[PDB]
């Protein structure tokens, strides 16, 4: 077990977990929680970054002295990947974008880069590989994002057969693009919903649940070559979910139905921004698509985690969206939304 | 015994001894012992019940006039049945003199607050309660003064560890400062310094 | 007027010590043995209370020695064994007491170095 | 007296080098390993043995009070030289 | 039912173990010759009380106090334990 | 006799009455604490926690120790009401960032040496 | 010997004597002082299991314990046996005995042979140094049989020399004529001398008869020989002749056994069978090696496909032949009970924690019992010591050396059988200084002891 990588201590900041993890995509939403959980117990964390170093500063306090190491990498350069995974026993891939840039399309970030990461990790002798996919990944999906996800998980399993593939469904959290995305739709007066959101079922999952699931899958020896689906405990209609979101934010909810073609036109219009788009056609397609039900796959409870319901954690995300008049309203004041749970 | 050795003052020693005898004669109900050190410092050891009557006397008597309370602190001696030694240091400007008043208490016995004698005592008593856990009866506003809000324990006790039990850090999952059990990258290195040869024969104790 | 309680002294709920560091600790009460490198006996006069030794490990950076138990450097001094036992009892710590070891008195005779018929005669000085 | 390991990592004068399978080597990626190149043992090995005509020599390390505490070294043994326990300088009585 | 070991815990000079001491002085030898392949471990107690332990198959074991017993009572107890009684 | 000086209570009944007063004060205060500090817990969670803290010391049988515990609880309540505590101090009662420590023998055996 | 372990920053630095007037005064032997560096080499740090090929490979505690538990559930009775080494503590001994009793196995054996004929281990004073180390000061005469006390028990030999110097003690030796650092009357090395003494046909018989405080010490090394029972019977007969002919002096103990193994007396108190004769009578399918590195039982002595489990702290003779390796704690890394030759129980303290994944030994056995379904009733060290008190109470009395004298019953029972002596001279295993330095797995791993052996073998 390589004596220097034998666990020591009480499992705290100054302890040694025995994990040496390279976390691709650590500067995003899920990455900060994963890095924080790794650094809590005394893991050595390697952060490959392509962004400005100022944009990694918030990850520095997450580990004890010497436990978080930052290195530049290029997604199109296999030598950078080899450099950042040379000394790791765990490689986590959290690289992803919800829009296409002029330099990276969905195939680049969801197929080519995961395949290169998996192949280089297999060459370098990395023992454990965690790859994140989507619950609704489908080769015949109307979303090219999900087609790329399905192709990429196929290639990751081809290049690293002992990989653990984790398929979450619409993670919600403080820095999420789900609860904040629906709460930022009020700036346009009404809320456009295809079919009034009455033909869409969502099963969102808490961010901390996903991060702890990744940690536990690392610590689980049986999780070696399995495929997990990380979903929340409740299923909601899109209409009811968005109405609940607006109730928690204490904003007036004015839903109106917009046809698929007009919503696609709006998404393409917003797609022309050189900055981070407010929405895209792919985002429009994914928002109005029902979450798949996959009972045959193991879930969070197979890793020892009871899924956190949305009703206990919606306020920690949506309190920021309230006016001054409603900031102090307590959590149990909103009367949770109806659930279609089989 | 010339330049290196600190000089003695017999005049002050005699004056302090006489005044200690005076105080002991006036208040036999509470005074248990009187001592004068060789560097001319007077100590009066009293029963706890006499904290207020003695201090008041030393403040108000025409021949004492100890109007200033310089300091008030506690000393922890775990081997004693009464753990905590309570020390009052008083200054008389009229007679240009200093005096020390000593008493004792344990963990569960209150000591009368002396804010009615010296207002300066207020914060001092708070500090004692904060650092040693000694409760002062009839204190106007007794609460922690030096430690963090919600802090548990009394750090200045001898059995309280130097680094305590909890440490603080910023956690990003909850977006706040959190307290967790203390873990040290380097443990404080205990040193055994005492020489096994006796230094001062004048303080040798009987061998029991 | 006094209130006349009749229970043994227990201050555990007031000391702010975590539960784990009360019921899982074992204190040793003993008179420390003389360091064999020196003949001075001045460090064998008082009683000591110390705690059980917990895990120390190597810091991944600098290779320093790291600990997680806050009581690894706690040593208390007592005049007698009874005072230490009382202090340990009122704090709820399980204790092990070792009796004081005194060297036994010995018969020294310089003249025995030069005995007429005994084996105590020395062959060199 | 620097020297390289099978991994290409320079070995320090303390003889400490990370193994081939040691993860901690990652700390030197995109950076360097600080190593002092003036090995004291080799440098003191180059000093010549001083011939003196007395059985006891005195050494304070040179510079008077800027050196080390003055010690006296016995030179009776002809099988070996007298070495200073502070400085490492060697002394001997003329032989042969 | 399968007897494996006998243990006799007696205190060296407490009065309550006198009978047990008498037994060990008088009847232990014949008991050991009658049962040569049966461990009969004689051990010394602090002043709590004398005891007899019988260990059976698969780790089950019973204890019986012998406080203030005479040599006859100890003999009877050992006779019942060694045979199909209780 | 035991010749012991009381703090506030002469026997266990008056100490229990003071405990009940402090418990009522905390129970009344909890909703205000939830509102003022902008906590994400429910009022039931806070009251359950208050009960838990009180239950932690249920075994105490010394009236002086009970009086001192009530004094400390009153100090904590005064700190909370005046917003001298911040949100971090209030949330420190819940230990939301400490990993669950196993209690059974086997898990402790696997993880390390601590008994 | 009472010692002080000096540690710094989680590492053992050195060993120093700790003053105890009745055991070692302020001295220790060189092996006690300098063998600690062996604690830093050849250490077992992780559980190991055999690969498909047959090589030892690291694994988790879970997997190794599961394999051991499956094998334990497979077999029962005589098919399961255990051997205890020389450095085992009483807590682990009693835990292992309880676990194997749960399977209905009584094949709990030590490597050191003691005669089971007669009283055997029933009577404690039958296998103890009943005079005690301090009693040597009082005794006028001492007879040593088949022993080289200088290397088997250096501090006991030092006490003998002290009373030789100050009390004019008379010392006689039966056995090989070794140098004891004091002059002694050598009666020879033939065992028959014992009988010649017992019949009264020897001058030393008269010397013993008129002694006021005679002392007979029989070495446990002498006991290793097959006739060992005959030697013990002859020594007991000599002691009985002294007891009857010279009257009764009060409470003075004549019969003594000098042990060389730190774990032997506790194991005998707990009911272990001395020697591995039971395992040779009925070979087991499952064999537990608890620090056993004497090479007494090899795989040639066992049926093929035998399952061997080694638990210990060093890779010696025992570790290589095992299917599963369970890394345990050394004596500096645990708080554990040892009983010396006198019968006095003492406890160590934790100086440094066990390296890597190694664990406390009784905890390893208790975890194994939990995984195997027959959970042992103790969870903490205090409860294991309470169990020790239930088995043998003297094990919790941590400085007591007092005990009952049961010599009459032991001698009467020893008179039952008449096993014959051999015509083999009593030759102790330790003949010179070079044989003294390496006698256990820690000292065999010590580089300082290797330097000492090299120095005494060739001077230069
Ligand atoms: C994922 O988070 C998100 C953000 O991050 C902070 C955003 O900014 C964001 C964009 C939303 C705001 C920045 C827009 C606020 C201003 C409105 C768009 C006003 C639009 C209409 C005005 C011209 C007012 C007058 C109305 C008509 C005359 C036109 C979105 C959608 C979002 O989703
Ligand atoms: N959020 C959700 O609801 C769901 C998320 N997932 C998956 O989880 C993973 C992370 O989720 P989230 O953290 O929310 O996504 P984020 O966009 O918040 O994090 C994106 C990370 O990917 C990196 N990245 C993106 N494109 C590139 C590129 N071309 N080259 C190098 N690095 C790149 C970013 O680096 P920089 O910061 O420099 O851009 C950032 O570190 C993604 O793979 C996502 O598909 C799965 C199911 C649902
Ligand atoms: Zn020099």
């Amino acid at each position: 077990l390589h004596h220097a990588l034998i666990p020591h201590g009480k499992g705290g900041r100054s302890s040694v977990s025995g994990i040496v993890a390279t976390v691709f995509g650590a500067t995003g939403f899920l990455g900060r929680y994963v890095v924080n959980h790794l650094g809590r117990m005394g893991s050595q964390v390697i952060v490959p970054y392509r962004c400005e170093p100022y944009d990694t500063m918030h990850l520095r306090p997450m580990g004890d002295l010497g436990q978080i190491i930052f290195m530049e990498w290029n997604g199109k350069d296999k030598d950078s990947i080899r450099k950042v995974v040379e000394h790791s026993n765990v490689v986590i891939n959290l690289v992803g974008r919800e829009w296409e840039t002029k330099n990276f399309d969905f195939e680049d970030v969801f197929v080519k880069i995961p395949h290169a990461i998996a192949q280089v990790s297999k060459e370098a002798g990395v023992e454990k590989l965690i790859h994140i996919s989507h619950l609704n990944a489908d080769i015949k999906s109307p979303s090219r994002y999900l087609r790329s996800k399905a192709v990429g998980e196929k290639e990751v399993r081809a290049a690293f057969p002992e990989a653990t593939i984790i398929k979450p469904s619409d993670i919600f959290g403080r820095e999420d693009r789900f609860l904040n995305y629906f709460a930022s739709m009020r700036w346009f007066g009404g809320v456009p919903l295809i079919s009034l959101g009455k033909e869409t079922v969502k099963q969102p999952v808490y961010i901390v649940d996903v991060s702890k699931g990744i940690i536990n899958a690392i610590k689980d020896p049986d999780a070696k070559g399995k495929t997990f689906a990380f979903v929340g405990p409740n299923r909601y209609l899109l209409f009811d979910l968005v109405q609940y979101i607006f109730a928690v934010a204490y904003r007036p909810f004015l839903p109106y139905p917009l046809p698929h073609f007009a919503y696609r036109w709006v998404g393409r219009l917003f797609e022309v921004s050189p900055f981070e788009p407010w929405t895209t056609r792919d985002k429009v397609e994914r928002v109005h698509m029902s979450d798949m039900t996959l009972p045959h796959l193991p879930g969070l409870e197979d890793l020892g985690i009871q899924a956190t319901p949305l009703e206990l954690k919606a306020i920690e995300v949506l309190r920021r969206h309230r006016t001054y008049r409603w900031l102090t309203s307590e959590m149990e004041d909103v009367k949770p939304a109806k659930t279609v749970n089989i | 015994t010339r330049p290196t050795i600190r000089p003695r003052n017999d005049v002050v020693h005699k004056q302090l001894s006489a005044f200690g005898q005076y105080v002991a004669e006036i208040l036999p109900k509470y005074v248990q012992q009187v001592q004068v050190s060789c560097f001319n410092e007077l100590e009066i050891f009293i029963h706890p019940d006499g904290v207020i009557p003695v201090l008041t006397f030393l403040r108000d008597h025409t021949n004492a006039q100890f109007k200033s309370l310089a300091d008030l602190t506690a000393v922890d001696v775990p081997t004693r049945q009464n753990r905590f030694e309570i020390v009052y240091n008083l200054l008389s400007l009229r007679f240009n003199s200093r005096i020390r008043v000593k008493t004792y208490t344990d963990e569960l016995t209150p000591i009368e607050s002396s804010v009615t004698v010296y207002k300066a005592a207020n914060w001092y008593e708070r500090e004692i309660w904060d650092m040693f856990g000694v409760f002062f009866a009839n204190h106007p506003d007794l609460r922690r003064i030096l430690t963090d809000y919600g802090f548990e324990g009394h750090p200045f006790r001898k059995d309280f560890p130097l680094s305590g039990y909890v440490e603080l850090r910023y956690d990003d999952e909850v977006k706040r400062v959190v307290a967790e059990p203390v873990e040290l990258a380097q443990e404080f290195r205990k040193f055994d310094l005492n020489s096994p040869w006796e230094a001062f024969p004048a303080y040798r104790q009987p061998p029991e | 007027q006094l209130i006349a309680v009749d229970e043994k002294l227990d201050i555990t709920t007031l000391t702010g010590v975590p539960e784990e560091h009360i019921k899982t600790r074992k204190v040793r009460i003993f008179v420390p043995a003389r360091n064999n490198m020196q003949s001075g006996v001045n460090n064998t006069k008082k009683w000591k209370m110390e705690f059980d030794t917990r895990e120390r490990w190597e810091n991944p950076l600098m290779g320093w020695s790291s600990t997680a138990d806050p009581l690894s450097n706690l040593v208390l001094t007592f005049s007698t064994k009874e005072d230490a036992v009382a202090f340990a009892e009122k704090n709820g710590w399980s204790f092990d007491v070792e009796e004081r070891k005194v060297p036994k008195p010995k018969s020294k005779s310089y003249g025995a170095n030069f005995s007429w018929n005994k084996r105590t005669r020395v062959s060199t000085k | 007296g620097v020297r390289t390991s099978p991994t290409g990592e320079k070995v320090t004068h303390t003889g400490q080098a990370y193994d081939d399978g040691d993860y901690r080597r990652v700390r030197f990626s995109d950076r360097q390993k600080e190593v002092n190149e003036n090995f004291a043992i080799d440098l003191i090995a180059e000093q010549p043995v001083s011939e003196v005509g007395s059985r006891v020599i005195s050494c304070d390390g040179g510079g008077g009070a800027l050196g080390h505490p003055r010690v006296y070294i016995n030179l009776d043994k002809e099988t070996k030289t007298g070495t200073c326990g502070y400085c490492g300088l060697q002394f001997r009585q003329p032989h042969h | 039912l399968g007897l494996r070991e006998i243990r006799i815990h007696l205190c060296q000079r407490s009065p309550g173990s006198q009978g047990v001491r008498d037994f060990i002085e008088k009847r232990y030898v014949e008991l050991k010759k009658a049962n040569p392949d049966l461990p009969i471990l004689i051990r010394e107690c602090s002043d709590v009380q004398p005891k007899l332990w019988a260990r059976y198959a698969f780790g089950q074991e019973k204890n019986v106090s012998l406080n203030n017993f005479s040599a006859d009572q100890v003999t009877r107890t050992l006779e019942n334990v060694l045979s199909g009684k209780a | 006799g035991t010749s012991v000086k009381p703090i506030f209570s002469r026997d266990m009944n008056e100490a229990k009455r003071r405990v009940r007063e402090l418990y009522r004060a905390w129970y009344r205060e909890v909703p205000n604490t939830v509102h003022l500090f902008q906590l994400d817990i429910s009022v039931k969670q806070g009251r359950d926690k208050v009960r838990e803290m009180f239950m932690k010391n249920a075994h105490v049988t010394d009236p002086r120790v009970v009086d001192l515990l009530v004094i400390k609880g009153k100090m904590e309540l005064e700190e909370t009401i005046n917003v001298w505590k911040q949100r971090t101090h209030i949330m420190r009662f819940f230990h939301e960032t400490e990993a669950p420590r196993p209690t059974d023998f086997l898990s402790k055996f696997y993880v390390g040496h601590d008994p | 010997s009472n010692i002080v372990v000096s540690t710094r920053t989680g590492e053992v630095m050195r060993i120093l004597p700790r003053m105890h007037e009745d055991i070692n005064e302020e001295w220790i032997s060189d092996k006690t002082r300098f063998a600690y560096d062996g604690l830093k080499r050849q250490r077992l740090t992780q559980p190991m299991i055999r690969n498909e090929k047959g090589l030892l490979t690291y694994t988790t505690w879970e997997d190794a314990l599961s394999r051991v538990a499956g094998m334990l559930q497979s077999f029962q009775g005589n098919d399961v046996a255990a051997i205890a080494g020389g450095l085992v503590d009483a807590e682990a001994l009693v835990a292992l005995k309880d676990l194997l009793n749960r399977v209905d196995s009584d094949s709990l054996c030590t490597e050191e042979v003691f005669p089971t004929a007669g009283a055997g281990t029933d009577l404690r004073s039958n296998y103890l140094l009943n005079t005690t180390i301090a009693g040597v000061e009082e005794a006028d005469v001492i007879l040593l049989v088949g022993t080289n006390p200088r290397f088997e028990a250096p501090l006991f030999n030092a006490r003998i020399r002290k009373s030789w110097l100050h009390n004019d003690l008379k010392v006689a030796l039966i056995g090989s004529p070794v140098d004891l650092t004091y002059r002694y009357d050598h009666l020879g090395d033939s065992p028959k001398i014992l009988q010649d003494i017992a019949s009264g046909n020897h001058p030393f018989s008269q010397i013993l008869k008129e002694a006021k405080k005679p002392m007979v010490v029989l070495g446990s090394s002498a006991l290793q020989r097959s006739d060992g029972t005959a030697i013990l019977a002859a020594v007991s007969n000599i002691a009985q002749n002294i007891r009857l002919s010279s009257g009764v002096t009060g409470d003075w103990k004549v019969m003594n056994i000098l042990h060389r193994i730190a774990s032997q007396v506790a194991a005998l108190d707990l009911g272990y069978k001395p020697g591995v004769e039971a395992i040779r009578k009925n070979p087991p399918k499952v064999l537990f090696l608890l620090g056993a590195d004497g090479g007494c039982i090899t795989r040639q002595d066992l049926p093929k496909d035998c399952f061997i489990i080694y638990q210990g702290h060093h890779g010696d003779v025992g570790a290589p032949m095992a299917d599963v390796i369970l890394p345990g704690a050394a004596y500096t890394e645990k708080s554990a009970t040892y009983v010396n030759t006198e019968g006095r129980a003492q406890q160590t303290k934790v100086a440094v924690t066990p390296p890597g994944l190694a664990r406390e030994d009784w905890k390893i056995i208790r975890a194994l019992s939990e995984i195997a379904g027959m959970t042992l009733p103790y969870d903490t060290l205090d409860q294991v010591r309470s169990r020790l008190e239930e088995v043998s109470p003297n094990l919790v009395r941590y400085d007591d050396v007092e005990g009952a004298n049961y010599f009459q019953q032991a001698n009467e029972l020893s008179k039952l059988v008449n096993q014959q002596l051999l015509a083999d001279p009593l030759v102790p295993p330790q003949l010179t200084i070079k044989d003294f330095y390496m006698t256990d797995s820690i000292s065999r791993a010590s580089q300082t002891m290797a330097k000492c052996v090299k120095a005494v073998t060739e001077g230069i």
